[PDB]
């Protein structure tokens, strides 16, 4: 199959300048679990 | 080797859509938790598309079909 | 009202708006590992094929009892035996790898 | 489909798409096999053509969603083609690009 | 600007077409080594930190040297395709 | 550093406690240091009481009485620190006092029930929610009110509306249709009004003789008589026009909600909604809505003065009452008190719907605690709100006043749906209304023009959400020093003089005055005037009335400089303006940035960590120091202590400087000496040029600390764990980490090196089958373990100056689910002046750093004293600001005199007054310079003679009286630094305020060869060591189309980033020596084929001739 890692995902997302870290830590806090 | 000046659209006689795959999908099975590996015949197979062993461009340019028991319209031309 | 202490979820789709409900995909954010993934094939086969060497050199009646244990189904121990005592399962599984493991 | 976090999944959702079109032709081989009712067969049928409408094109009969969760439509094979980004549209639409740097001037 | 851009732009019917001449020589000025060049005796292009675009930094420049005398020839349909690179390759050694 | 203050208006009374929109809204909504026996409700109590009375009777079982006695909050759980070092809310709980009635005896009365936390205000008025410091905003929408519209349709007559908000009410429209029909419009429905005056008891005789005698369109209304001949059969009748298939016999059903209880009402009983229809109509209104409870029959307070007011305006003059929208007085603006009442009553009634549904399910009388209550509806509820509501966001605190900026904004654009993007013509616009209560500059640039504006300086929110301006009465001629803040229509209503109107005490002097009616430019005689202004500085904003001579500034270049003082960033050597306006120390009191001394007394200990006083009273208090906190965004926010052990103090007085206060003053930048002058090309068109003896000194020097964090995750694989041993690391990657693999405190960190070591297991899985024979086999945890440590991203850090570890056995924090423990680590950089910052003074002077001279060879004085600064003169003209040319005039006399000033805004220095400053300046910047032995230069006299050749001095003088003509006029013989000669005319010098925008280069530069690709998108992005690349757009696109490039922009298509097999050829070639190859085929090309291909579409590849061509490489 196939691999990945998250934490290198989000930080590449927070340096793209799409939202600040507030909304893309929201994302990867839901991304968690519920 | 030769240049492609033109493309054209066609619609697909379901004996051409069996020559440009590579063997059926048989099973709903995508892939098991206990070997990250492709399940009996399943969507992600092999043989059917290439090996996602290393490149990964064989596999993202084979094609699968699916065998349909009774025919199914293509909405597009429906709706 | 607690969360309290002591393979299941549940999967989210490729494609998600994250954002300010914005254009981006989720997919769009994933970088990757690595292409080839060596250390898997070449590891099982030495991998299997060095287990049932030593796996049948001794007793089949040791070997087999933690092969199909904890490698066909499932884990136990209180039931791990075929037949015998909690306690002498317990001595024969021990006692086995350990002429398993080093022979002297 | 990939493997996230250990122990977690991302997937296309052509994927589950792909997979209820499998279901429901095998449901309906089988269920010609093991002898056939009509009233039986037909809503079997009738799932068929739902699940192919499904990943051809959603939203054209009221969308499938993933869970009770993320009530979000599937992302189908008309959505790749066409939209924010899509096929045709986000080659025009500019990529980003390897060689290439910010600064003030 | 650039050395004689204009006698360039009118050496060409389409001013692209310099371009692609340019470019075109660029490539087999590096790709069947860099002797592919019609001048190498005595004053071309030349560097700093020592004395030394005598062998190979900026294949595109030469090309434009090269053109800025008559030494080229370009134009449409001049040899067929195919023999052109039998013979290059077949002539000049480097490979 | 003398001050001498310019100007002198009486302004009679100061400044409102700037943060009071927030502090004393929040407080109002909040009755909570008072005893709930305290009879005002208004806000949180109000918002039980009126969801409150829950009465489920009789559908099978009923007696459901629980109502309201008491709430209480008492307690926030950590401190505020606390709640910011962990993730905590800075929240109170909610728990309110029950008693639940049957039908039968008795009555259970459970005391308290938290049904949720309810987050509190800071003294400074921020809120914390998340663990991040965060600000409530303003909103203004359309007061809830009677309005009357000109017919926007038909060109003519005029149409009402009655308005009710929040959007539980209904609207109503009154349009008077052709034919005279008197329409009326609700939720589409339209239909004679006289059905509904008559299901309130209004006959017939008595609607035409006692309302409509004085217009004869009054028979527009008696024209069904036929139906209206019947009162309670009306009510039915009216029953009739809404179908869902309703039962006719019900009678109050309808008529019971837009008659009493939940529709139309406002907050409380009193002034909340009535005194937008008293002022505007009739006289009084009632109880919060048109009800009777207690007869069955209803009354309306409402409907005939609303159409007996639609007569008089469609007839003759009471006034010539008409409403318009955007006037002050019919807008209205809603405080964070208000915005989190109205979030908490919506969190009430979704308690409600559940304590309805619980009454069926309920058994007999065991109910009285959470059988009726749970947390969920409300705690959600105003969680959502703080947390992702559009009106709440990070408080912008760069410096003191930019967060004191932030939470006094006013914003347009409601979460409740109020003002979109799309609209802006008038609604952007400045209108007359905002004279005094919002400033006509603060707005932002680009597209939230308008929008988003600041409230003026004096102005204040009374008690209802209405903006309200002070102004003070003048007695026939005779000023008096009595003030009253005044309603926007209120003010229309009288003659309110100018501030700058002459005075002899009280008296009016010039009978030529100016003064405004409602909008318009009066000009008047004293006997008239009614009202004047306390000061000039009530039409602007707080950040608008720090700039000195705004009077000399365009508005358009005024904004400029409003919305850049936000953007300045605290500097290590921070200074405060050599010519203020006034308002320097009252900024940095009311942002508490600074400490002040409580009483008078004695300073008794001075840490730069604490600071300890004796007071008068007896007391000894410790102040402990805020020493090098991090801000939201970057900048460094520390206090320092500027008081020694031993001094006396006053009440009031400072002890300690807050992070860009100087003294007691507000420092946002330095005071350089500038000199205004073309130079080689390097202060093209905005740029500037620095003298390097500006870092020497270590001025443009700011402080940045940021903030590095990781998870020891706990994972399938088996748990992750924060050590030191990390595998595939050479013993020099580890040097600095201590032995838990944390980086240590004092360590240079350089792009790259390790802060926190992490090593987590192999992944794919644990391999029950196979491996857990070897686990037992091999010596158990002789597993494999990867590196995923923490490293300095690309771009970089500093040196490590704290660290933070929260670990297991949590000792007070709430950690995610699976995650172990985190860590931070906090890294600092001193960041001097470097060419590509940007740099801007207060009347809106943008520039980047575009060139660092050495001393050596740049413009200095006759004494070898260099300036500073280079601004270029071609900035000036286009941008209407010649304000900064005063302050560098009036900074060249504080520079040789020694001294500030104050010219307050528009009651500022005159230009006499400055000459006079600086010809007290010239006899010592070269009175002295007689004495030392040296007289006028070789030079001075080359450049006196072209002088008078221009007409700057007037000839036949001695050269000292020409260079001081020539010095009064702000300019002075310069020398080229580099030549040593002259430059060949005069050139003014001086001291101008100049301070360090938030837009430095180390969060601006990046360069990406290769690196990272996205999975589905193969286009790239950053990460480990690599930046992401540069968006190659669209119209980007475009241009190299409209070049020939045709090579260029495949690769920018291909080899960049798309195409996988492309851009590897690309790059391998690139090592090679080779040229980079275009296709093969493109990946676009291929997988459009494919993609198409996907659904049953035959898509074919074909040559010249028409003949098939496999695109697919064999």
């Amino acid at each position: 199959m196939r691999t990945v890692s998250v934490e290198a995902i989000v930080e590449a997302l927070v340096a793209e300048g799409a939202l600040r870290p507030e909304e893309i830590a929201d994302f990867v806090e839901r991304i968690t679990t519920l | 080797k030769k240049e492609v000046r033109k493309v054209r659209i066609a619609l697909a006689s379901p004996e051409k859509i069996r020559s440009w795959s590579y063997g059926e999908v048989e099973k709903p099975e995508t892939i098991n938790y206990r070997t990250l590996k492709p399940e009996r015949d399943g969507l992600f197979d092999e043989r059917i598309f290439g090996p996602i062993k290393d490149k990964s461009i064989v596999r993202r340019y084979r094609m699968g079909h699916i065998e349909l028991a009774t025919p199914a319209a293509h909405i597009w031309f429906v709706k | 009202g607690r969360e309290p202490t002591y393979i299941a979820q549940e999967p989210v789709s490729l494609e998600t708006p994250i954002g300010d409900e914005k254009d981006s995909f989720y997919g769009d954010f994933i970088p990757d590992e690595h292409l080839p993934s060596p250390v898997d094939a070449a590891t099982q086969s030495l991998l299997s094929e060095e287990l049932e060497k030593a796996l049948s050199k001794l007793s089949e009646r040791e070997a087999m009892v933690l092969k199909l244990r904890k490698g066909l189904i499932d884990g136990e121990e209180v039931g791990a035996f075929f037949g015998v005592t909690r306690e002498r399962i317990r001595q024969i599984e021990n006692k086995a790898l350990r002429k398993l493991k080093y022979h002297e | 489909m990939v493997q996230v976090d250990g122990g977690r999944f991302a997937t296309s959702d052509l994927n589950d798409l792909y997979r209820r079109l499998i279901n429901r032709n095998n449901r309906l081989k089988k269920l010609l096999a093991q002898g056939a009712p009509e009233i039986i067969i037909r809503n079997e049928k009738r799932m068929l053509q739902e699940a192919v409408d499904a990943l051809l094109d959603n939203g054209r009969r009221g969308a499938p969603v993933t869970n009770p969760g993320s009530d979000r439509p599937l992302r189908s094979l008309t959505d790749i083609l066409s939209g924010k980004q899509g096929r045709f549209r986000q080659n025009l639409l500019g990529k980003r690009v390897d060689y290439s740097g910010r600064s003030v001037i | 600007a650039e050395p004689g851009i204009d006698k360039l732009f009118g050496m060409v019917d389409s001013k692209y077409r310099l371009t692609v001449v340019v470019a075109k020589r660029a490539q087999q000025l590096l790709r069947h080594g860099f002797k592919n060049t019609v001048l190498e005796p005595e004053e071309r292009p030349k560097m700093q930190t020592l004395e030394g675009l005598f062998d190979d930094p900026n294949a595109v420049t030469w090309a434009m040297k090269e053109l800025l005398t008559g030494r080229l020839v370009f134009g449409e349909n001049l040899v067929p395709e195919d023999r052109l690179q039998k013979e290059m390759e077949r002539l000049y050694p480097v490979e | 550093m003398e001050i001498k203050r310019f100007g002198r208006i009486r302004e009679v009374i100061p400044l409102p406690p700037l943060t009071e929109i927030q502090v004393e809204s929040y407080r109002r909504a909040l009755q909570a240091d008072v005893p709930p026996e305290k009879r005002e409700n208004v806000g949180i109590q109000a918002a039980f009481r009126e969801t409150f009375p829950i009465e489920e009777e009789d559908k099978g079982k009923g007696g459901l009485v629980l109502d309201f006695l008491e709430y209480r909050l008492g307690e926030p759980p950590f401190p505020q620190d606390e709640c910011r070092e962990k993730d905590l809310t800075y929240q109170a709980p909610l728990y309110a006092r029950l008693q639940l009635i049957h039908k039968d005896t008795g009555l259970i009365k459970e005391d308290e029930v938290f049904l949720g936390h309810i987050p509190l205000m800071t003294e400074d008025g921020s809120f914390i929610i998340n663990g991040a410091d965060r600000v409530i905003v303003s909103q203004i929408h359309r007061s809830p009110g009677v309005y009357f519209t000109p017919d926007p349709a038909r060109p003519g007559r005029y149409i009402a509306s009655i308005i009710p908000l929040p959007k539980r009410g209904p609207w109503i429209d009154l349009e008077v249709e052709p034919n005279g029909v008197v329409s009326m419009k609700v939720n589409k429905r339209k239909f004679p009004l006289v059905l509904l005056l008559r299901v309130l008891g209004y006959d017939q005789e008595t609607l035409a003789r006692e309302l409509g005698a004085y217009g004869e369109l009054v028979q527009g209304l008696m024209d069904e008589s036929v139906f209206a001949m019947r009162p309670e059969e009306a009510l039915i009748r009216l029953f009739t026009l809404l179908r869902p298939g309703d039962p006719p016999k019900r009678d109050k059903a309808v008529a019971y909600v837009y008659g009493l209880i939940a529709d139309p009402r406002r907050y409380d009983l009193g002034e909340a909604g009535r005194y937008k229809a008293e002022e505007k109509l009739g006289i009084r209104l009632s109880g919060r809505t048109l009800a009777r409870f207690e007869d069955g029959e209803f009354k309306d307070e409402v409907f005939l003065p609303t159409l007996r007011y639609l007569f008089a305006l469609t007839a003759g003059v009471p006034g010539h009452e008409v409403d318009d929208i955007d006037h002050l007085g019919n807008r209205r603006i809603r405080t964070v008190g208000e915005l989190m009442t109205d979030q908490f009553r919506v969190g009430l009634a979704r308690l409600a719907r559940g304590v309805r549904e619980r009454m069926l399910m309920g058994s007999e009388d065991s109910l009285t605690p959470a059988k009726l209550v749970n947390s969920r509806p409300l705690e959600a509820a105003i969680r959502e709100f703080f947390s992702r509501s559009q009106l709440s966001q990070f408080k912008d605190e760069t410096n003191p006043l930019s967060s004191l900026r932030h939470k006094r904004r006013i914003s347009a654009l409601g979460p409740g749906g109020l003002t979109r993007e799309r609209a802006g013509f008038d609604v952007r616009d400045v209108h007359r209304t905002h004279y005094g209560r919002i400033c006509p500059v603060e707005t932002p640039e680009g597209a939230n023009i308008g929008l988003i504006t600041s409230l003026a300086a004096y102005a204040r929110v009374d008690e209802l959400g209405f903006i309200r301006t002070p102004y003070r009465r003048v007695v026939g001629g005779v000023v008096t020093d009595e003030v009253v803040y005044m309603t926007a229509t209120e003010e229309d209503r009288y003659t309110i003089a100018q501030a700058n109107t002459p005075l002899e005490g009280n008296r009016i002097a010039a009978e030529r005055v100016v003064a405004r009616r409602k909008g318009e430019p009066v000009i008047v005689s004293p006997e008239e005037v009614e009202f004047m202004d306390v000061s000039p500085k009530q039409v602007f904003s707080v950040n608008t009335n720090l700039i000195p001579f705004l009077e000399h500034d365009d508005a358009n270049r005024a904004l400029m400089g409003s919305n850049m003082q936000t953007q300045a960033v605290p500097l290590i050597r921070a200074q405060a303006p050599v010519v203020m306006t006034g308002l320097e120390e009252r900024v940095v009191r009311d942002s508490l940035a600074a400490l002040y001394a409580e009483e008078d007394g004695e300073v008794a200990k001075v840490d730069g960590n604490r600071i300890v006083v004796r007071y008068e009273d007896g007391r000894l208090v410790e102040y402990p120091l805020r020493r090098f906190y991090r801000s939201n965004q970057g900048t460094a926010l520390d206090q320092r202590p500027r008081v020694v052990v031993g001094q006396r103090v006053r009440k009031g007085d400072l002890l300690a400087d807050g992070p860009a206060s100087e003294n007691g003053f507000l420092a946002l930048g330095q005071n350089v000496l500038v000199a205004i002058m073309p130079f080689d090309g390097y202060n093209f068109e905005d740029a500037i040029v620095i003298s390097e003896e500006l870092l020497k000194r270590d001025f443009y020097t700011s402080i940045h600390i940021e903030r590095y964090e990781i998870e020891a995750r706990d994972t399938k694989l088996g748990p992750e764990r924060i050590t030191r041993d990390i595998p595939h690391l050479s013993e020099a990657a580890l040097r600095d980490l201590d032995e838990e693999g944390v980086v240590r405190i004092g360590a240079e960190v350089k792009p790259g090196d390790i802060l926190v070591g992490r090593t987590s297991f192999k992944g794919e899985s644990e391999p029950t089958p196979e491996e857990r024979l070897l686990r037992s086999i091999f010596g158990e945890k002789a597993r494999d373990v990867k590196d995923t440590s923490l490293r300095v991203p690309p771009g970089e850090g500093g040196i490590v100056v704290r660290t933070v570890r929260l670990r297991r056995g949590d000792p007070g924090v709430e950690l995610k689910p699976g995650v172990r423990e985190v860590v931070r680590v906090y890294v600092a950089q001193k960041r001097k002046l470097q060419v590509g910052d940007k740099l801007a003074n207060r009347h809106g002077n943008k520039g980047v750093v575009a060139k660092i001279l050495p001393v050596e060879d740049m413009p200095h004085l006759p004494d070898g004293t260099p300036v500073d600064v280079i601004l270029n003169p071609l900035g000036v003209p286009s941008r209407m600001n010649l304000g900064q040319i005063l302050e560098t005039h009036l900074g060249l006399a504080g520079y040789f005199l020694g001294q500030r000033y104050i010219s307050p805004i528009f009651d500022g220095a005159k230009e006499p007054e400055i000459k006079e400053l600086l010809a007290q300046a010239f006899e010592v910047y070269f009175g002295k310079r007689k004495g030392e032995g040296f007289g006028v230069d070789k030079r001075e006299v080359e450049v006196l003679r072209r002088a008078e050749k221009l007409g700057l001095v007037t000839p036949g003088k001695t050269p000292e009286e020409q260079l001081k003509e020539l010095f009064l006029q702000g300019k002075v013989v310069l020398y080229d630094g580099r030549t040593g000669e002259p430059i060949e005319g005069p050139i003014v010098v001086g001291q101008m305020f100049i301070m360090k925008l938030y837009h430095m280069v180390e969060d601006k530069m990046h360069a990406r060869s290769t690196g990272p690709y996205s999975l589905i998108t193969q286009q790239p992005l950053g990460g480990k060591a690599q930046f992401g690349g540069q968006r190659f757009g669209e119209m980007e696109v475009w241009a190299l189309e409209a070049y020939g490039a045709a090579h260029t922009l495949q690769e920018m298509l291909t080899l960049k980033s798309d195409d996988i097999e492309g851009r590897n050829a690309a790059y391998e070639a690139i090592i090679k020596g080779e040229d980079v190859p275009e296709p093969s085929v493109p990946e676009s090309f291929r997988v459009l084929v494919k993609e198409l291909q996907a659904l049953a579409l035959d898509v074919q590849t074909l040559d010249e001739k028409d003949n098939p061509v496999d695109i697919f490489e064999g």
